[PDB]
Formats: structure tokens, sequence, C-alpha cells
RNA sequence: GAGACUCAAAUAUAUUAAAUAGAUAUCUUCAGGAUUAUGGUGCUGAAGCUUAUGUAUAUGUAAGUGGAGCCGUACCUGUUGGUUUGUCCCAUUAUAAGGACACUAGCUUCUUAAAUGGACAAAUUGCGUCUAGCAAUAAUGAGAUUGAGCAAUAACAGGUCUGUGAUGCCCUUAGAUGUCCUGGGCUGCACGCGCGCUACAAUGAAAGUAUCAACGUGUAUUUCCUAGACCGAGAGGUCCGGGUAAACCGCUGAACCACUUUCAUGCUUGGGAUUGUGAACUGAAACUGUUCACGAUGAACUUGGAAUUCCCAGUAAGUGUGAGUCAUUAACUCGCAUUGAUUACGUCCCUGCCCUUUGUACACACC
């Protein structure tokens, strides 16, 4: 009868997940979406690391090249014509949104 | 020849091949002799200390 | 069990199915090198059977004692061939059949206040015998 | 001895404290306080150096 | 109620050298069980002289690279090594102890850099630290030379160190090779 | 269909640097295939920033 | 160069003469046993575990790589 | 007690070592016959060197001569597939030590991937020779 | 969890020592938290001290966390 | 330029934060002790035991059998499931509130942050040129939690035309140096040289037992991670899953080390090069070999000359593991954790290096 929506969100600025945490929970908890607060993630961290010189002559250093990539979770428990409008705003650039239909 | 003797005041250590800290150092039974020997290894003020050869101190000014 | 340590705890319940007839004996128990490390063969089967311990706290903490996830991670601490010394996996045998010894899924039948509790009933008597 | 104090830290050091030894205090933890005010800084252990520096400049 | 080092006695046990006293705190202050200390030893240059002793010796004794690291190693060497010290001479082991490290001090003179010339001249006192701490170092040498190519042990062998320090040593052993020392620092003194 | 052997889904040939087609220096498995001198050049803007 | 190759054995024709003489050496050990000829490396403490009637000995160190030994003192 | 330096064929036995490892000291047999070969002929392991006496080492040597017959499977041999009679064989000092002659012979009038290597000294298993092996 | 055979159980020296401070500081006594301080603390082994020493990462150059590998006929 | 700055466990969860962990709590279920209280029972045959066949060997029973225990509960010590706005409601197939109760019949310590806290230094100290008087003293998450990245002006005939559709010019083009095919080689060897691997053994080589990681990584236009059963000396193979990953592999329950034994220093059981043989794997294809299994084969090697490298706290070294390349191939390179020392806390002899002074007959600068 009532559904359960789990809406994951991912990106890489931490600021876009403060971002994103600064307006979607506030314009749905006025309608209580049951948000059950910012769940965080543990990150994804990416390491990738080369030498510097093409044509490997001389003096063997390295270079270390690092990623970061975050997720925080907002479930949801509405039946999906609740959450329609949350969909369209508010969006967020680089931040993804993950619902599923069928 | 089992003389103990006590630091008064460290002077600078010679140190870059036997650091050794030549060290002003009055006896216990002659302390009015505060010779200025040169003791290999780190020490501390206060620091009594065994010896054999309280005679002379192998003069090396600063 | 969480009793005191099993050193002796799993000497004693390696006689005791050697005692009661439930001794299932591998008909290559003088053959293998339990493992691909051993220079020579094991002194016997004794150690063969005995990870019944090991798996009370398993079946307890780690899962189900599937074979695959047993033989991996005890039991390793090789050095193979001489560039340099790496880990194994053991390759156990025959005592994936040592549930037929003891006579989703469970793996014992009587470990679980069965069989189990006459080796703490053995330990609760060798609390009597170490009572001197 | 060896925590020398750069410019930045001396530099400005002066140019509050001959505006705002008024309404000043020796309190260092309170001197951490005003220093966002009278001026700004991108960084906290910068208030840890431009509040500490002044601090150890007060009494003299 | 300090008691208990490993299965006996830890105070009583004095430091019979001037001036190696308040220097070399065996227990006066320290009760300690084990020779097992986590944190940090070498901080500044004064941290060798407010800590106990076999915590030094079960640092010492882990050597050669593939014994190296193992303290663990040199906590079972060390404690049925002491059993061999205190079955004979039974007094507590730790007073042979200390009775072993002040005779194996090199209380003597050494070579210095000459300040016109090489390492040719007379540190003609070496420091205590330096004699403690050497001293800790040319007794963790003899043991292993005693056992590397004998098939005795060496809870043996560092028994036999321990026996022959305690006293004024005999014959040369790990408790020598600086006796000799004293000579050929003497001979330039 | 003829004169064409090799039948490249096996070895590292031919799968080879969908970025430069440069072989012997190749970055193959991160699903980037990047040929990492090139990397060089295209670490930005795809993430990659350096921190330690 | 010292070779020390004995005839590992039970060694009976000391086992008696053994038997004696750890009164009243108290620095018994799997060592000494072996350091005292006819050599048993491994047996020899077998041979004080054959002392084990509770006489003449006193086994206070039992590990691996050392048993080390005392005589019973009276 | 009574003798213990004793004499199988092509070998001799020290007085310290235990029964499987002085097996060892037998030319074509490592320390996997120890619990292999010495419990198939019911010698007991925790004997020492001055026990077995002739009646149990003499069934060990048909053990040796017939590996077959005792049990011992085929991927735990010396040499398998032989292909020369097909028959299997563990062969200890008496024809092993010819055998290393045999099977390079014949490769010789094959002059084979490995055949022809050792003739002037090399060796046949990949190794890059020119640096080491001056 | 973590830690080691040697590290782990390290860190339950800090375990019992701070419990017993928590549990008199809220529940029974001042001076319970005071008696069980001052008896500890007169060298107490660091039983409360979690000291933040951990492992120092690598640099590239070497096999190690700051040894290296020379000597290229310099 | 340096610093400042950016990145990393220590830091009040005091705030909201979990399909990670869970703390807990009790519901439990997985229940021994008699540690408990015993009610019934106890020499009367209990407990335990076998035989018979049926059922598809277990089980039933009697006999067999045997001479004290039997059986239930709670307390003590353990699985489990939900304990999400708890219970009982409901709508619902079942969560929630709506209905009340504890009014909290599991909350956030915890891992995770998303924050701000964070030696945040007038910290006192017979004041050094009133200023940068070490002192260890003060804290008690904090005596830097502490390493990295970052890097100016001028330069070198350093290296790279073989990383590129970066390129001058040079060279070539149906007869290619281009190109695809089959081969070969890049691995071949009397020899020299460097990085690096296991050693040369009782601190050891074996057997056993105990039983601690972390960085990471894992398959939808490519064969990944592998759970489970099963078979096989092994090598592996079969059958069936998980998993696009806090959720599965995985609580990755890593190694060395701890604990009894076998050894009895004897090129030994140290050390595994060395050569046969089969069995295997991956792939069209394995041959100074693609690697891998067994039972043989046990050499050099016993601490290494002159010379000579590396480094100061979780560091050195010992000890694994992941990733990188990868049809299969680490024996190397980057990262990760574990075990954990000695020694210096200095100085300018040493090779050093920085525009201070002075010397010159030195240009391409003491080669």
């Amino acid at each position: 009868s009532v559904h359960r929506i789990r809406i994951t969100l991912t990106s890489r600025n931490v600021r876009s997940l403060e971002n994103v945490c600064r307006d979607l929970i506030n314009g749905a908890k006025n309608q209580n979406l049951r948000v059950k607060g910012p769940v965080r993630m543990p990150t994804k961290t990416l390491r990738i690391t080369t030498r510097k010189t093409p044509c490997g002559e001389g003096s063997k250093t390295w270079d270390r090249f690092q990623m970061r990539i975050h997720k925080r979770i907002i479930d949801l428990h509405s039946p999906s014509e609740i959450v329609k409008k949350i969909t369209s705003i508010n969006i967020e650039p680089g931040v993804e949104v993950e619902v599923t239909i069928a | 020849p089992v003389v103990w003797a006590r630091v008064m005041k460290v002077l600078g250590r010679t140190g870059s091949q036997g650091q050794c800290t030549q060290v002003k150092v009055e006896f216990l039974g002659e302390q009015n002799r505060q010779i200025i020997r040169n003791v290999k290894g780190p020490v501390r003020e206060g620091d009594i200390l065994t010896l054999l050869e309280s005679e002379r101190e192998a003069r090396r000014l600063r | 069990v969480k009793d005191i340590d099993q050193h002796a705890v799993t000497k004693a319940v390696a006689v005791f199915l050697k005692k009661t007839g439930k001794l299932k004996v591998p008909d290559q128990m003088d053959i293998v090198k339990t493992a691909k490390f051993k220079e020579l063969a094991p002194y016997d089967p004794d150690w063969f059977y005995v990870r019944c311990a090991s798996i009370l706290r398993h079946l307890y903490h780690r899962s189900p004692a599937g074979v695959g996830s047993i033989t991996k991670i005890y039991g390793g601490r090789k050095r193979n061939g001489v560039h340099p010394s790496h880990f194994c996996r053991a390759a156990d045998g025959a005592a994936r059949k040592a549930l037929q010894a003891l006579e989703g899924r469970k793996l014992s039948s009587i470990g679980q206040r069965d069989l189990d509790r006459i080796a703490n009933q053995i330990v609760f008597k060798q609390r009597d015998a170490a009572k001197q | 001895m060896g925590r020398v104090r750069t410019k930045t830290v001396k530099k400005a050091a002066k140019v509050i404290i001959e505006k705002y030894y008024t309404r000043l205090t020796l309190d260092f933890h309170t001197n951490k306080r005003i220093c966002e005010e009278v001026a700004i800084i991108p960084t906290k252990p910068l208030r840890n150096k431009i509040a500490g520096y002044v601090t150890h400049l007060m009494g003299r | 109620e300090i008691k208990l080092f490993g299965r006996w006695s830890c105070d009583d046990v004095t430091v019979n050298d001037i001036s190696l006293q308040d220097y070399i705190s065996v227990k006066e202050k320290f009760a300690r069980y084990l020779p097992h200390s986590a944190g940090r030893y070498a901080a500044k240059r004064f941290r060798k002289a407010q800590c106990p002793i076999v915590e030094r010796l079960t640092c010492s004794l882990m050597m050669k690279g593939r014994n190296n690291g193992k303290k663990l190693m040199a906590c079972r060497i060390v404690k049925h090594s002491f059993e061999i010290i205190h079955l004979l001479t039974g007094e507590n082991p730790l007073q042979i102890l200390v009775s072993a490290i002040i005779n194996s001090g090199p209380r003597e003179d050494s070579t210095r850099i000459g300040r016109a010339g090489t390492v040719r001249r007379q540190a003609v006192d070496v420091s205590p630290l330096r004699r403690v701490n050497q001293a800790i170092w040319l007794l963790c040498t003899g043991a292993r030379e005693a056992a590397f190519r004998n098939i005795k042990t060496i809870a043996e062998c560092l028994a036999d160190e321990l026996i022959n320090a305690a006293k004024g040593s005999s014959n040369s052993y790990a408790i020598k090779k600086k006796d000799e020392l004293e000579r050929v620092a003497k001979s330039n003194r | 269909t003829l004169w064409y052997s090799h039948p490249r889904k096996y070895g590292q040939g031919s799968r080879c640097c969908r970025a430069c087609s440069n072989r012997h220096g190749l970055i193959r498995k991160y699903g980037l295939n990047i040929c990492r001198q090139c990397f060089r050049e295209y670490a930005n803007d795809i993430g990659f920033k350096k921190l330690d | 160069r010292d070779k020390l190759n004995n005839q590992v054995l039970f060694d009976k024709a000391t086992y008696e003469k053994l038997y004696k003489e750890v009164p009243a050496y108290k620095l018994i050990t799997p060592s000494v046993v072996s350091e005292r000829l006819k050599i048993r490396g491994s047996l020899a403490k077998r041979a004080l575990i054959e002392l084990r009637e509770k006489g003449l000995i006193k086994q206070v160190v039992q590990h691996h790589s050392q048993v080390i030994y005392t005589r019973a003192t009276k | 007690k009574f003798q213990h330096i004793l004499r199988i064929m092509n070998t001799n036995i020290d007085g310290k070592r235990k029964v499987g490892i002085a097996m060892t000291a037998i030319k074509g047999v490592g320390r996997r016959y120890s619990n292999i070969v010495l419990k198939k002929a019911d010698v007991d392991l925790t004997k020492r060197a001055g026990e077995c006496t002739e009646e149990e080492v003499d069934k060990v040597v048909t053990i040796i001569s017939n590996p077959l017959q005792y049990k011992v499977p085929n991927w735990f041999l010396n040499r398998q597939k032989d292909i020369i009679d097909g028959k299997y064989w563990q062969l200890t000092s008496s024809n092993l030590d010819s055998k290393l002659r045999d099977d390079l012979e014949r490769l010789k009038k094959i002059r084979s991937h490995r055949g022809l290597r050792h003739y002037w000294g090399l060796r046949v298993r990949g190794q890059h020779t020119k640096t080491t092996g001056r | 969890s973590g830690g080691g055979h040697v590290a782990q159980i390290y860190a339950i020296r800090q375990a019992i020592s701070k419990a017993l401070v928590a549990f008199y500081q809220k529940y029974v006594d001042e001076a319970s938290k005071k008696e069980i301080k001052d008896i500890l603390v007169q060298y107490d082994r660091t039983l409360l001290v979690g000291d933040p020493r951990r492992c120092e990462p690598k640099k590239f150059g070497g096999p190690g966390a700051r040894a290296r590998y020379q000597k290229s006929y310099r």
C-alpha cells in the first residue's frame, strides 16, 4: 500500500553534498518525507601513481594522483506521487540521484 | 687510583669523530681540583664519574 | 567453547571420537602432506578431524563452516618455493566428509548443545581434573 | 627560540595594537576572540599566531 | 605488594658501584613486572636513565636481522635464563645482574679524534651512559657466538656471562673484549 | 577473410590504447586505456588532483 | 674442529652412571647431559623424564627449545 | 644395547638419526617415503637407529623393487610414463644411476630441443645463460 | 579488534583503566575517583595515555618509510 | 621565493547521521551447572545398554540390560530474530502515526562526517642588544595528531623525433623503411658490471596448537571477485550461487611470532640450485621453458676481501598482503599493515653545499 523510496546521492564535491542537504531535506520535512537524517557513506578514495618522465631516463621519481568520491543517503517512506516534485527540485551540478521505478 | 669525580659545568663538545664533552670536573675527596677532562659519550650535569687517570687533562682551549 | 584455552581442549576431543568408534579414518591418512607446503607427512591423523573446536567458535562468529572459507585462512603460515615465502590454501580433502564422522544450511546437528556440551562436560570434568 | 614570527604576523600585530589597544584584554583566549572582529583571516592557526604574538608582547 | 618480577622478588637490589648509583634506576621506584614497554624511550637526549634494564636487554638481544624485531623471543630467553641464575647463587638474579653490569663497565679510557689529528688520543674517561649501554652491548654479542655452531642454546649461554660478570670475570668472555680495550687505551694514555 | 591472422581477443594484442593508439606504454586497466604519458596531458579535467 | 658425533642411543651402559651424577649436579639441562659424552640430544631429556619418580630432580622449566632442570635439593 | 650401525644395499646408516631420516641417506629416496614406505613395511617411525632388525628392512626392499603392490599410486613416484615398456619404477642407486645417461642417449639421434645441449655444457631448462655461469 | 598479537592487547591497558574512573566520576564518589588515580599515577605505565604513534607512509625511491637504496656507481 | 596555504589517524558525538557496526535492553531461542532451589522421584531398577522386525539403517517397544539416578523450572553462560514513531493498534500482505503505554517494551558510545573543536603557545621559568631568558615544567583526546604535495630568477647543446595527427628538415613509397602473414629474434655465451631475491641454520629447520591486520581491488559490448556443495596426491575439475559492491566475496578473522614435540650442529633434517620423469593449467601454438603439481636429484653456500650503500620513532630491520602491469607469468615498482630495536641528539676531519672576505696570468671558467 504505502511505499518506501530510498534515494542515494553521489557526487565529488562535499560542498555540493552540503548543498543538497541545504535545500532538499528542508523542502521535504515540511511535508515529512521521513528522511532519517543525512546518512553518510564512507568515501571511495581513488589512488593512481605514475612516473613523471616519458622515456624514463633519469632520477626515477614518481607522481601520485588522488581522487575523492563521496555519498550521502536519503531514504524516504512515501508513495511515488509524493516524491515527484522532489526529483524536479532542487537540482545540483555534479550530484547524482538514483531512484528506480521498475 | 679509584678516584671519583662529579661535574659542575659542561663546556663545548668537540663532536665530529669522537663526540666528547670536554667538561670541568672536580673530585670528591679532592674537590678543589676542578680539572677539565674529556668524556666520550652523553652526560648530564651533576653526574658523578669514576676515574683512574686524575693527573693531567690534555689541555685544549675554546 | 569459550572456556580455558583450546590447546589441550583440542587434544582431549581428538581422543574421544577416536575412543567412541567414530574415527571414520581416511584411507590415505599416511599419504597426504596436508597442503602444498610440507616436505614431510604429518605425524598422524590427530589434527585432521580436530578442528571441530575451531568451528565451534567459527559457527559462533564467522559463518556456517563452508569448506572454501574454512581451508583458506586457517593453517596458512607457509614458506613456499624459495623466491620468497608466500601464502597457501591447504586443500583439505576427506574432512569434507567428516560430517559423516559426526554420525542457509547448518553444518552440525549435534554441536549446538548435544555433543559440544559433552566436551563442555569434559572440560567441566577437566575443572575437576585440574582441581588438584 | 626556534619559532620566529613571519612578516604577516609581525606587520599586522602593530596595526591592530596602535589602533585597538583600547577595549583589548590580556586574556589570549578572548584575544583569540577579538581578531576575527578587528580584521579578517582565512584560517584559524593564523589566529593562533596573530593573537599569540600580540599577547606575547601585550605585557611588554 | 610490588613483588613478583617473574617468579621472585624485585627490590632490595642495590647498585654496588660509585659512580653508577641513582643512574641505573633498578627497582626503587619502578616495580615493573615485564621487560616490555611500548611507547617511546628516546625522545630527547635524556631518556635512557628513567627506565628499567631487562626491558633494555629484551630490546638488546633481538639482533642479527633474522632474530631482530622480535621482543617476545627475548621475553622467552631471559626469563628462562633468569631461573638458571636463580637456581645457581640463590640470591635474586637481579642482584647478580647489577653486579654483572658494573664489572662489565669499561670504566676506563678509549680512543678519540685528536684536536690536531685522528682517532689516536685518549678519551680518558667514558660516560656513565656509554658505560652502562655498551656493557649491555658487549654481553649481547657473546651469547650468539657461544651458540652459533654449537648445538647448545643461548639460554644456557647467556647464563654463562651472568655468572662470571657478577663476580670478577674470569678469562675472556662477552664480559671481556673491554678489559683488553682498557689496556690499549692505557697505552696511549 | 584472408591474410589477417591473430584472433586478437587474447593477450595484449590488440586491446591497446583507446586514447592515443600507442602500445608499449599503456595503462590498460582502470577502465581508462590512456597511454600514461597522454594521461599527463589529460589528467584534467578527469578529476585526479594530486594531494600527497 | 670439534666433532662430538657419538652413539645416539638410550645409553643404558651409562644410564645408571648418569643416574648418579645428577646429585649433586644442580645445573642439569639437555645441554649438559649431552655435554657429557655418548650424546643423546633428545631422549636424554627423556632420561630425566625417566627421572620423574620425584627423586633427585626438580623439573621447573618445561618449554619449547629448552627444558631446564634442577636436582632435588633436600 | 646391541648393534647400531647396519648396512643396506649400496648405503649405510648412522647411529644417531631416526629410521625415517636415515632412510633418506639411501640414494633415490627423500623424506617423502619416511611415512610412505616405512609404515607400508610397518616399520615404527619412532624407533631409533639401533632398532629395525633385518627381518623388517628386507620388506622395504620389496617396496623398492615392487612399488605397485604396496598401494603407492602413480602420481607419487619418481618417473611416470616410461614410455619404454610402459612400466613404472622407483630406483635406488642401482638402475637410476644408469637411467641418467638413459633417455639422453636416445635423444642424441633425435637431436631435440633439450637433447644436444648436453654436449657442450649448458642448461636445458630455459634460463638466460648469457650472464650467469661464467 | 585490529592491532596485533602485541599491540591490540596493549589497548586493553587503556580499557580497564578508564572504566574505573568514569564509573567513579559520576556514580560512586569524587574521592573514590581520586583514590584510584594517585596510587596509579606514581609511574602508571601510561595506562591511560593513548599515544597516537602510528605508522609513517612510504616514499618512492626506497623500500620503506624513509630508507632508500643507492650506489648506482655513484 | 621561504612561510602562509591544501591533504592524514589523535580531538566534546555536545548537536542531527546509518540497509556498516552495534552498544545495550529485554523478548527470546541455542542450555550445561546442581553454581542454583529442587516438585515428582531414587536401589522397588532410574540412568545407561542390546536383540527382533516393521517403517526408508534410524526409530518403537519388550526382552537384553543394569544398579543410581531420573525429570521440570528459575539463577548463573551461550544462538537467534525483529526490536526503524517501542507496544497494541490498523490502512496494509505485513512497518509508522492515527489509540494509549514504557509514556520510551534498544539508543547512537560505535565505524562513518557533513561540521566546528582541535600545544588555541602571556605555559612559569636568578631576561639574553628590554624583543626568539631550551628547559624538560601546564595540560592529562592534545607535550607537533605530522608526513607529504607545493616550489623563483637564470640555466644544460641532460633526456626524450621511438607517447602523440608536436614538428622543421632529411629519407622512402606499386619494388616499402610503410603494410599484413608464416617463421625467427629481442632470452642465445669462454666474460665483466649494478639493482634484488633464499641462504649460510638452535633465536634454527620441522611438525602442531593459539589465533591479530590494514591499504586496496572485483563482471554487461568484457571473463572479474569468488560463496557453496562435490571429485581429485596434487594440479585442478564439476555442479550451483553471491556480487557492480559499507550491504557479496569478507567480520577479508594476513603473516612472522606465541605452545608442546621431532630433531642433537653433524654442508645435517641447514640450504634447493641442479636433471630425469609424468601429471596439470592458461591460451591456435610452449621448445636456455607459459607457469604449476608430485616422487626423485641435494651442488655451491658455514656471516663473505679491499672497497661500499641506507637511515633517527612506530623509524631502522624482520614479516606478510593488496594494487600496477597481466590469455596465463614477479622473481621487480608503487602503496598497505604487523613485529619492533641499537645509536647520535653532535661536529665540520670527511665528500659536502649557501650572494662574507682575499687571491690570481683562469674565455668553453682547475677536467
